[PDB]
């Protein structure tokens, strides 16, 4: 038959050998590692056939392979639906793993369990890629809770830390609050539309209604952390650099935006969805760069710079332009990797150092770091014809070229504005000034794999973005007509953001010192929302399942009511009853009371 | 190998059996306060202070350093709600109704605002997007057999 | 089906005069042989049944009990080996025979073609579970523990026999084939309503029901760990069997009795699962989440769809499983430590990694990870539930956040941090106990594959 | 961490945790050098103009607003050393950690190999075996009656003896035990 | 002068601004030399039996099992029927329940009145 179908299944098929060699004997030996990213790689290599198949003609298949249960007139069945999302992602994130792995040999080589890592690293990319082809609503679960297991297992890699295990609970804890509306989403359209495949959904939903979608909405609200459900992806840099650079950085969290592309038919019928989803992502963008522009820890700050990446993409979902925020995941993806993937080196090369207040200039004493960080910088702000431009520029100019709401373009502006500062704070605080790390000088840049895995993502993030954008067909009418200075506001907001923000920076060598402001206070304590909410309704919670359910109800009431009343009245009618003296007499009189009462009232 | 004696028993009524108590948790006299004699039946345990285990010392040396606990101190009531991994109630730089203040200052701001945005919208200077055959009429939805209105768009 | 019944009776005279060293053996070898015979009966017929005789008939709600029934048997002996062994033969040998009696009389109760001797095995289990529980057990409360299991399943139990007996004054017959076949609607009068009682109670205390849930709790903390086993993986479920082979008479009364049950039901899962976030003994937390479990099937039968049907068969079947290896990795910590108290030996991942690689499976069953046969019956009750009313996905979902956040907790607490200084007697795991927790763990990855052999009639 | 604590800390002994900490907080404000330099000792200065102070009531009124002035001024994200309570690193390295007894239940077959450190293993125990015997008389006498009043231990008087419960501080795992 | 701190609950007032650490008088010395001396001397009998070579098993620890009895076993004794527990006991185990009751019935009497109006659009429902 068609070569297409073959290859695709492949790919995925070739990604589990590993995981069924773990019982073998190379997992014994230090060859895993090696063995692990060979396989990735030539994982990807193959993957690379079915897009230029698509390229070409556009072939898109339904691939429905085993029959599982049927349920009366439901078919379950193992499906693939390997259309240009499907096609298109498959290689970004095999590429962003393979640069992952190759990473991760020379930055976890001194940990003990080094293999069992790899083993993990390729659980959740076997995951991620069941969550990303799914053809129904099961498989797409399947994937769905695969991902938050491995990160709760990765995150929590480190498993005598306490702070690690509550992070991974945390994400853990999140994740369930947006399976509630994942799950409400499955059975409204099992119930309605009798299905879980998505040919008949979108065949039997011409006018969606509020509630699958709003339990859509929540679920990517919960995996892509917006603005209600948001603090777990900051929380999640407990666990190792690689895991935050390909888990929580590039391809689980863009999960939850996947999902709502997936749906896409279906979104663009309803405008109240569709408002709550810009809304949502509007805020999401700014709070999180808000909070970003004023952090210490360099991973947090890459951690809220994914999370307002996540928010524009909610944005642009929200505006009706789905394929733009596919356009946008597979950018961000090369560049937000290689910008951890940065991180990691300085950190390892200052002795698992993180503060950026003691990281001084690193801009000579390791220049290919310095390169590819100024690189990806520039592909994050939006600098033209870099992979970051072919997907933020036409992000900004859709949002402005719409019928949307004012309040949502504001706040989009100043999450550019604030996408700037917080990549010049880094670059500033990290790289520009005198040293101020100890002084046993142990900085090192000399490894094959560090160098090569940064720069194979330095190449995506520099040609991805132009390659990609003219090769895809079209899918949207373009905004051909624009003001000029309408036209020019992005590139304007990230300039006004560069230049004020490095003034502001620039401040800090004065001799002048000052108490903080309030809001200074309020952005660097994150809104103080992981304050309240983690100390609030959890004690809240935890207090009441003692004192109501355990001690109240389940140790007092409810034996009081049953057994203990049952207890005492048989107590009591017993000691009545047995409790007689031996006197006839008495025994005597009761039997004359009882003889005349049978006399007076039996007949 | 504990006795009859070392478990918790009734509310403490008189300063003799409070002194006997208070020995048996291994805790002074004067340190000693029960729970409420109300109905729940936390009756002769320590009421200890209301802190969290992140407060305690981290650099002592404590016997479970984790859990930051000794041998043989008595234990808060609810331990289990407070071990590091759960609800703390370290002190903040910033005071609680100060916090909670800002931050629902913040997001009720938000909902107004995006309310309001709501109210106005934003758009540019043009009129709708017009589409060829009926406006689609086929293609969207269909059924050939009514022949709808037809509407004629505008040459400008 | 005497097949399966003659050679559980044989069990007895081999255990008996087997020699003092070979009990275990023998038992083990031909409990697992019985196993594989009884797998046998799953060859089911999408028509009315497996008809044997006038007295057994086999169904596909009753053959995937009674796989698990038979298989529980050689695990609970597994289980027992260790506790025992300092025990005289004799008393040994009793156990056994406590153990092969009550499998042979939860087999009869499964096919129990009539309602009188349905009820009359259903509670002749009540005797050597009852013995195992205040004769093998550790603490002084296994007595009154005793007297809690016994009197509130006789409390719901002696009513349910009036109303059978009464039944078959009007109907003549009490065989399921007839009751089934000649069924008439029943009326909305007192005396209806009472006969529902009747016949309902006696099914919803074994659950059990969130109000009459307090036996369980004490039950199971007090029993051994074979009685933890049979009383978590089969005996729960006898009450499941009950309502759905008995609730064929009850319509359209369920329409309006099942209220109450319903609101209590889907509010204690809540309170039971918010108990378990805050409990200080590992057996009191794994009863209270089979409280929960069980809270989700009532509400599966009470709905009385072939969704909540198909649903309900399979939660049994994997939460039986689960809770059963629950409850073992618990014992295996508890012969080390002696203590049962889940704060005390902690960080066992670094001293026992492959028992902590077990705990991770166990937890994650236990918390409906897909696509196990767990979230195969949560998923299809979910959906009936929903189809019942909507406003039911609150409840389900914060059922389903809170089970996640206690089984994550009960791993993380005895399985992550740092090991307790002063505990040094934590010796590795042995053979039998890693082969134990392999045995139930396959059997639920390989139901996975095949989920319609635990679906139910329905299917 | 290592010494014993006392019943309470006197009044120069919070001085100088006031001193450290506001110097510590003031680097984190201060990130450059020569900044921190300068505002380092200003607060020198601020801090020694009390020095000589004699009155002990006014000297306690003072350290009160030092105190709540810190408290107001406080650097909400201190810099924290990655190994120190706070830090990034602080307890990563405790899943490693395995007691010593463990190696008691290793396999013979295991035990085969590394056959030198296991003979000097059983040359420390022997060393503990009657080492302990001693020790507790030895903390037996030297006790006072009533009981232990701080947590400190003595050394070892005599020639022969070891100071007594050293064998879970000498044998504690390591820092980085892989 | 500064801005003040206000404690609360869940962020309790820092060690260095209690007013109660700079009150010292004679009794609180002594009052801190006590708790020294019960800590030391718990911290003496824990290290004895831990640093034992002989020992080979759990210490056990009798504060662990006085809070595990206390929160299990030694309730109901201590429980005396009180205007708060009363009131507390049926809100708490009644009221949640009567209102579920009350959001469901309403809830399914209006899909009723629907369906029996026959304006519900149940169009592909198939599956119950
Ligand atoms: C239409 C015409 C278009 C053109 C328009 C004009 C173009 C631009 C003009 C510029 C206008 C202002 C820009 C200045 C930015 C501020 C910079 C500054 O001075 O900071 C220092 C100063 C204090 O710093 P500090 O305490 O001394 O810090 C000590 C060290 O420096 C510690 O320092 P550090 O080392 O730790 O870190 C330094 C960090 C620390 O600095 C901070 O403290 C961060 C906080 C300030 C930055 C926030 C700017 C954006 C705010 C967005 C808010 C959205 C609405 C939120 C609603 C909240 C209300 C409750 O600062 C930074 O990282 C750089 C700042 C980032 C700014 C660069 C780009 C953003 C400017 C964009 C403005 C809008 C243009 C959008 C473009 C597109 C046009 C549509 O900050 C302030 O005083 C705040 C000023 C503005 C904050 C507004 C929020 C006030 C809310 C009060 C309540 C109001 C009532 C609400 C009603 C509620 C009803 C219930
Ligand atoms: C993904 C495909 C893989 C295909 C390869 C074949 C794998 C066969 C596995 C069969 C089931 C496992 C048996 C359970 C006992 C574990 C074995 C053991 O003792 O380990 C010692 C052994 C020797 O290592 P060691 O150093 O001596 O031991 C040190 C410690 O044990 C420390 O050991 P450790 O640190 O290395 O951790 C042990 C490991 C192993 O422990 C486990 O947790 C394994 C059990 C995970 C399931 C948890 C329950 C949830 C229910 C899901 C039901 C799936 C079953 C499907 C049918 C099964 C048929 C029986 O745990 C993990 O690595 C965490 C994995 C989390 C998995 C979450 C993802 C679930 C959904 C995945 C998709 C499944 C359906 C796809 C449908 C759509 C596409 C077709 O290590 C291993 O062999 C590891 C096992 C491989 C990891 C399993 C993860 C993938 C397998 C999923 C089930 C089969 C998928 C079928 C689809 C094929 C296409
Ligand atoms: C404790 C832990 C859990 C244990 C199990 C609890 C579950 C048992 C709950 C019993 C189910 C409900 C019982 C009867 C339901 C019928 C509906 C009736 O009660 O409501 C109204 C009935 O009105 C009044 O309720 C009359 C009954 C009032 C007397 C009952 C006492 C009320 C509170 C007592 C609760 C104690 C329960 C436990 C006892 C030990 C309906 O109005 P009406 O149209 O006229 O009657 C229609 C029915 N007809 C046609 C047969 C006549
Ligand atoms: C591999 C070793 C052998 C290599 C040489 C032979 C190469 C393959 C040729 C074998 C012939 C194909 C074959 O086996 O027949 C189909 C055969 C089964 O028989 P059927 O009758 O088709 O299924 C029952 C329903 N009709 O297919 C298979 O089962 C094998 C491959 C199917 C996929 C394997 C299962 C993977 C998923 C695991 C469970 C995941 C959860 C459940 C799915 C959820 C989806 C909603
Ligand atoms: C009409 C009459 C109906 C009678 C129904 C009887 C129900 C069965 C329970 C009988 C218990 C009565 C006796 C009793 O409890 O004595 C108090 C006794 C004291 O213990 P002793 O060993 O006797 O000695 C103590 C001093 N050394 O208290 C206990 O120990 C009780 C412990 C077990 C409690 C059992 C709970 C049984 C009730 C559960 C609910 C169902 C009850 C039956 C009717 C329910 C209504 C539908
Ligand atoms: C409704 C959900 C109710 C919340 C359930 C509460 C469950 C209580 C038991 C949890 C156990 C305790 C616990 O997890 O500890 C808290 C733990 C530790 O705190 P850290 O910040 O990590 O501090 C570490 C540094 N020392 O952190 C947490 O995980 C607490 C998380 C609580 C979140 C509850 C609030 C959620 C509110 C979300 C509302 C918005 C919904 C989104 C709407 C989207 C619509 C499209
Ligand atoms: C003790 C006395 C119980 C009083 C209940 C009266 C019920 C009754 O009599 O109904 C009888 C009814 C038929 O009515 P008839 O009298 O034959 O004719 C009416 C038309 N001419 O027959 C039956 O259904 C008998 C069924 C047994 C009645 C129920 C008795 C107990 C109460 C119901 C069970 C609920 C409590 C269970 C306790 C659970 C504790 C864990």
């Amino acid at each position: 038959m068609n070569p297409f179908a073959s290859l695709t299944l492949t790919t995925l098929t070739i990604l589990t050998i590993p995981i069924m060699m773990s019982n073998s004997n190379i997992y014994k030996t230090n060859l895993y590692p090696n063995y692990v990213k060979t396989t990735v790689s030539y994982a990807f290599t193959l993957s690379l056939v079915p897009l230029l198949m698509f390229m070409h003609t556009g072939q898109e298949m339904i691939i429905s392979n085993w029959h599982w249960m049927t349920l009366q007139t439901v078919e379950l069945s193992l499906s693939f639906k390997m259309d240009y999302f499907s096609v298109m992602f498959i290689p970004v994130a095999l590429f962003v793993t393979w640069s992952i792995m190759e990473f991760s040999m020379w930055y976890m080589h001194s940990d003990p369990f080094i293999n069992r890592f790899f083993k993990y690293l390729l659980l959740f990319l076997i995951t991620m890629m069941i969550l990303v082809t799914a053809n129904n609503l099961f498989q797409l679960f399947i994937g769905w809770e695969g991902v938050g297991i491995m990160s709760f297992l990765l995150i929590g890699w480190w498993h005598g830390r306490t702070d690690a295990n509550t992070a991974a609970l945390q994400a853990i804890l999140y994740n369930r609050i947006g399976d509630i509306g994942f799950v409400l989403s499955m059975a409204w359209f099992l119930t309605h539309s009798n299905a879980w495949d998505l040919q008949q959904i979108f065949m039997l939903n011409n006018e969606c209604p509020n509630m699958p979608l709003i339990g859509l909405l929540l679920a990517a609200a919960g995996k892509s952390a917006q603005f209600g459900l948001h603090p777990w992806l900051p929380s999640a840099m407990e666990g190792p650099t690689p895991v935050s650079a390909l888990l929580h950085s590039s391809t689980m969290v863009v999960a939850g935006v996947f999902l709502l592309i997936r749906f896409y038919p279906l979104m663009e019928t309803n405008k109240l969805v569709q408002t709550m989803t810009l809304c949502l992502g509007a805020i999401t963008t700014l709070f999180t760069a808000l909070c970003a522009i004023t952090q210490n820890d360099i991973k947090k700050i890459v951690a809220f710079s994914t999370s307002s990446q996540l928010g524009l993409m909610m944005v642009t979902i929200g505006i009706n332009q789905p394929h733009l925020a596919f356009l946008h995941i597979c950018m961000h993806a090369f560049f937000k990797a290689m910008l951890f993937m940065c991180s990691g080196s300085i950190i390892h090369s200052l002795n698992d150092e993180q503060d950026i207040r003691k990281m001084g200039g690193l801009y000579k004493a390791m220049p290919f770091t310095t390169t590819a960080l100024i690189i990806g910088s520039l592909a994050l702000t939006g600098m033209p014809y870099l992979t970051g431009f072919y997907s933020k520029d036409l992000i900004i100019e859709a949002v402005n070229m719409s019928y949307t709401n004012a309040w949502a373009l504001l706040m989009t502006l100043i999450a550019t504005s604030l996408t700037a500062a917080y990549s010049t704070r880094i670059i500033f605080f990290a790289f520009l000034g005198k040293p101020r790390f100890p002084p046993l000088v142990l900085i090192n840049e000399n490894n094959p794999l560090l160098i090569n895995s940064i720069k194979r993502l330095l190449i995506g993030s520099i040609f991805a973005g132009f390659i990609i954008s003219n090769n895809i067909p079209p899918m949207t009418v373009p905004n051909t007509t624009m003001p000029l200075y309408m036209k020019m506001t992005a590139l304007i907001v990230t300039i006004m953001g560069f230049m004020l923000a490095l003034e502001l920076n620039n401040t800090t060598y004065y001799l002048k010192f000052k108490y903080p402001s309030q809001t200074y206070k309020f952005s660097n304590m994150l809104g103080y929302y992981p304050s309240i909410m983690h100390r609030l309704p959890t004690y809240h919670n935890l207090s009441m399942s003692q004192k109501s359910a355990s001690s109240l109800l389940d140790l007092i009431w409810l034996e009081t009511i049953l057994p203990k009343t049952t207890s005492f009245i048989q107590m009591k009618m017993s000691i009545m009853v047995s409790n007689q003296k031996g006197l006839i007499k008495l025994y005597f009189l009761s039997f004359l009371i009882t003889i005349m009462i049978s006399m007076t009232l039996f007949n | 190998h504990v006795t009859k004696d070392m478990f918790p028993g009734p509310y403490p009524k008189t300063p003799e059996e409070r002194a006997a108590a208070a020995k048996k948790y291994n805790m002074r006299v004067e340190d000693y306060e029960p729970y409420p004699d109300d109905g729940m039946g936390y009756g002769d345990y320590p009421k200890l202070p209301d802190r969290s285990q992140q407060e305690r010392d981290p650099w002592y040396d404590w016997d479970h350093p984790d859990l930051r606990l000794n041998w043989g101190e008595p234990i808060h009531w609810d331990l289990d709600m407070y071990i590091r991994n759960r609800v703390d109630t370290s002190p903040t730089p910033v005071s609680w109704n100060t916090m909670c203040k800002h931050l629902f200052g913040f997001v009720a701001f938000m909902l107004f605002m995006f309310w309001v945005g709501e109210i106005y919208p934003s758009y540019q200077p043009v009129g709708p997007k017009q589409y060829p055959y009926n406006d689609l009429y086929l293609e969207r939805g269909g059924d050939p057999t009514k022949e709808p209105e037809p509407v004629v768009h505008y040459e400008i | 089906m005497l097949k399966i019944i003659i050679p559980t009776t044989m069990l007895l005279p081999m255990t008996w005069m087997s020699k003092h060293n070979m009990i275990w053996i023998n038992a083990t070898v031909h409990s697992l042989l019985i196993s594989l015979i009884s797998l046998s009966l799953l060859n089911q017929l999408g028509e009315n049944s497996l008809n044997f005789s006038l007295t057994f008939f086999s169904d596909s709600l009753s053959a995937p009990l009674l796989v698990l029934t038979t298989w529980l048997l050689p695990l609970m002996l597994m289980a027992s080996q260790s506790h025992l062994s300092k025990e005289t033969t004799t008393r040994k040998k009793l156990y056994i025979t406590m153990l092969i009696l009550l499998q042979l009389f939860l087999i009869m109760t499964f096919t129990a073609t009539e309602l009188i001797l349905f009820y009359i095995l259903f509670e002749a289990t009540l005797v050597p579970t009852l013995i195992i529980i205040t004769r093998w057990g550790n603490q002084t409360e296994r007595l009154n523990a005793g007297l809690y299991f016994l009197f509130y399943t006789l409390a719901g139990s002696l009513p349910l026999l009036v109303a059978l007996v009464y039944i078959q004054n009007t109907t003549g017959s009490l065989n399921f084939l007839i009751i089934h076949y000649w069924s008439h609607p029943l009326s909305n009068s007192w005396s209806n309503i009472f006969m529902w009682l009747a016949c309902i109670m006696a099914f919803m205390v074994k659950m059990p029901l969130y109000g009459l849930h307090l036996w369980l709790p004490k039950a199971h903390v007090e029993a051994p760990i074979a009685g933890s086993m049979v009383l978590a993986a089969v005996l729960l479920k006898l009450g499941g069997y009950g309502m759905m082979r008995i609730t064929t008479i009850l319509n359209p009364l369920t329409n309006y009795m099942a209220y109450p049950f319903l609101m209590l039901s889907m509010w204690g899962m809540i309170m039971t699962s918010s108990i378990c976030l805050r409990q200080t003994d590992l057996k009191s937390l794994i009863a209270y989440s089979s409280v929960s479990h069980m809270a989700l099937v009532i509400v599966a039968i009470m709905i009385q769809t072939p969704w909540s049907f198909m649903g309900a068969t399979a939660l049994m079947i994997a939460h039986g499983l689960t809770s059963s290896m629950l409850f073992c990795l618990a014992n295996t910590n508890y012969e080390r430590v002696h203590s049962r108290t889940m704060i005390l030996a902690r960080g066992l991942q670094t001293l026992l990694p492959l028992m902590a690689t077990w705990w991770l499976v166990a937890s994650l069953t236990n918390l409906a990870l897909p696509p196990s046969i767990n979230l195969i019956g949560e998923l299809f009750i979910i959906t009936a539930s929903f189809s019942w009313s909507n406003i039911t996905i609150i409840l389900m979902g914060m059922n389903m956040m809170i089970t996640a956040l206690y089984s994550l907790y009960m791993l993380i607490t005895t399985q992550r941090g740092k090991y307790t200084h002063h505990i040094n007697n934590i010796k590795p795991s042995f053979t039998r106990e890693n082969a134990l927790m392999a045995l139930h763990i396959l059997p639920l990855l390989l139901l996975t594959l095949n989920p319609k052999m635990i679906l139910g009639p329905l299917y | 961490a290592f010494s014993a604590p006392a019943a309470y800390l006197t009044h120069q002994q919070k001085v100088l945790r006031l001193y450290k900490r506001a110097l510590r907080h003031l680097e984190s404000w201060c990130v450059h050098r020569d900044k921190y330099r300068y505002f380092a000792c200003l607060m020198r200065a601020r801090f020694d103009e009390h020095k000589n102070e004699k009155d002990m009531v006014k000297a306690t009124q003072l350290l009160r607003q030092a105190e709540e002035e810190f408290w107001y001024g406080q650097h909400p994200q201190p810099y924290i050393f990655p190994e120190s309570p706070g830090g990034t690193s602080y307890e990563r390295y405790e899943c490693y950690k395995v007691p010593e007894w463990c190696l008691d239940d290793w396999h013979p077959s295991e035990k085969a190999m590394y056959p030198d450190y296991f003979a000097k293993r059983e040359q420390w125990k022997r060393l503990r075996r009657e080492s302990w015997e001693r020790e507790v008389k030895q903390l037996q006498e030297e006790t006072p009656p009533g009981g232990p009043r701080t947590e400190a231990l003595p050394p070892a008087r005599k020639e022969g003896d070891l100071p007594p419960l050293w064998w879970h501080i000498v044998t504690r795992p390591r820092e980085r035990p892989m | 002068s500064f801005p003040k701190y206000k404690p609360s609950r869940l962020a309790t007032l820092p060690a260095t601004l209690d007013p109660a650490e700079y009150d010292i008088s004679p009794e609180t010395r002594k009052a801190q030399a006590e708790r020294l001396a019960i800590r030391s001397r718990l911290k003496r009998e824990y290290l004895l039996q831990y640093n034992d070579p002989n020992r080979l098993g759990v210490i056990e620890d009798p504060a662990l099992i006085r809070w595990t009895y206390a929160r299990s076993a030694n309730i109901y004794p201590n429980f005396r029927p009180t205007p708060k527990t009363s009131l507390l006991g049926a809100l708490f185990g009644i009221g949640p329940l009567f209102f579920w009751y009350y959001v469901f019935k309403t809830d399914r009497d209006k899909k009723e009145k629907l369906i029996q109006e026959g304006k519900l659009d149940q169009t592909f429902n198939i599956s119950y």
